[PDB]
């Protein structure tokens, strides 16, 4: 029942400040440290700093000059501010509980920060329905192509989460400054299209959600 | 400041084996080492705290050991759910520093890919785009080649690939290959083909469609 949840901007322009809120439950900020750690694309984790139970803070010397960590005891929130973002501040940003003044025992969900001048672009979501009844297999595979968005990430589910077995959601690829990913689901053939399948794509940066139903093709 | 080196970037093993992931500190009079598991696309979980103590709800087959510089996370009786990246945190001195991590790879039987090809949706076409998508699902080992052919002739241009991490249930990988063309190129040709070459057969798995059919 210890939980930590980052909420941050998703996208931050070069030189602007980042701020992220870490909302915690199941312990008292008063009793435990909360560290901020980050993970840039394909690099080790990097500890940014901590605010201990009694209020004192230490920072990684690397970030000292532009970091600040505060909290609001009454809301159970720890806040991170990091100034002068440059593109290499792009990373997944995590807050994490300490065991009192010791071990980092629990980690939040992480929030993705992309440092960039460009626009937020929502994805176009395209249904992938099999080409003209390419035989009965007893399984059918369906998909969503999620194209043309920025920044990362998008979230994909199927029927709002009821369909989770036999799903593959692939990592996104970056082409011409926009991301694209695809997701597949495989359901028994007897059950589609009679029992409907819809992929639900959330793009938090742009507060957009598209729920795309996969219908058999007209062709 | 203290560096935690994990010299194996990738560690390979079989279901039910024992694996040691090691972490060698640059300094210390410490048992100030914590071990974490991070499964693909989610957040880290403490396994072992103070070198050799088990975090609540961590199953008994995870153990830690070591003093000073060298530390060892032992996983007995490896399960497929153990597919993850494992790393140490040094908390003796500031700044707290992390090992760069060892991704556990699970060895399993060869499995052939399930291949499915999808033409451009008509929504995509009405927008001036045409992506052809091919899924190659649930195969092992990871090594795989996808060839795209248009009217029988190889296209390498505008093909973008992406692989999942190893599945935590069946230890397989999957791959998505998307051939992106413009509507204008797409409509000038009939036959589109995904070919998957995997060690599981000397024959390619071939999925195609005709745009005109
Ligand atoms: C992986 O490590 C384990 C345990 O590691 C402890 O003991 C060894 C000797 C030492 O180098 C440190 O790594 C640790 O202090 C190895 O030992 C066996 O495994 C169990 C745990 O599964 C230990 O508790 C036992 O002492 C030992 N078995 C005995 C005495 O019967 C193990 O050898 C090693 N495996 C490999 C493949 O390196």
């Amino acid at each position: 029942e210890v939980k930590l949840l980052e909420s941050g901007p998703g996208l931050v322009a070069p030189s602007e400040s980042l701020s992220i809120t870490c909302t915690i439950s199941g312990f008292s900020l008063t009793d435990d440290g909360v560290s901020w750690i980050r993970q840039p694309p394909g690099k080790g984790l990097e500890w940014l700093g901590v605010i201990w139970g009694g209020g004192s803070t230490y920072f990684n010397s690397l970030f000292k000059s532009r970091l600040s960590i505060t909290r609001d005891n009454s809301k159970s929130q720890v806040f991170l501010e990091m100034d002068s973002l440059q593109t290499d501040d792009t990373a997944m940003y995590y807050c994490a509980k300490h065991d009192g003044h010791e071990t980092m025992d629990y980690w939040g969900q992480g929030t993705s920060v992309t440092v960039s001048s460009s626009k937020t672009t929502p994805p176009s979501v395209y249904p992938l329905a099999p080409g003209s009844a390419a035989q009965t297999n007893s399984m059918v595979t369906l998909g969503c192509l999620v194209k043309g968005y920025f920044p990362e990430p998008v979230t994909v589910t199927w029927n709002s989460g009821s369909l989770s077995s036999g799903v593959h959601t692939f990592p996104a690829v970056l082409q011409s400054d926009l991301y694209t990913l695809s997701s597949s689901v495989t359901v028994p053939s007897s059950t589609w299209p009679s029992e409907t399948v819809t992929c639900n794509v959330a793009h938090p940066a742009s507060s957009t959600k598209v729920d795309k139903k996969i219908v058999p093709r007209d062709c | 400041e203290i560096v935690m080196t994990q010299s194996p970037k990738f560690m390979s093993t079989s279901i039910g084996d024992r694996v040691n992931i090691t972490c060698k500190a640059t300094q210390n009079v410490r048992t100030a080492v914590t071990w974490y598991q991070q499964k693909p696309g989610q957040s880290p979980q403490a396994l072992i705290f103070l070198a050799s103590n088990r975090h609540t709800g961590v199953p008994a087959r995870f153990t830690g050991s070591g003093s000073g510089t060298d530390f060892t996370l032992t996983i007995n009786n490896v399960k497929s759910e153990d597919l993850a990246d494992y790393f140490c945190l040094q908390h003796w001195n500031y700044p707290l520093t992390f090992g760069s991590g060892t991704k556990l790879e699970i060895k399993r039987a060869d499995a052939a890919p399930t291949v499915s090809i999808f033409p451009p949706s008509s929504e995509q076409l009405t927008s001036g785009g045409a992506s052809v998508v091919c899924f190659l699902n649930n195969f092992y080992p990871k090594d795989i080649n996808v060839k795209w052919k248009i009217d029988g002739s190889e296209r390498q241009n505008g093909v973008l690939n992406s692989w999942t991490d190893q599945d935590s249930k069946d230890s397989t990988y999957s791959m998505s290959s998307t051939l992106t063309l413009t509507k204008d190129e797409y409509e000038r040709h009939n036959s589109y083909t995904c070919e998957a070459t995997h060690k599981t057969s000397t024959s390619p798995i071939v999925k195609s469609f005709n745009r005109n059919e």
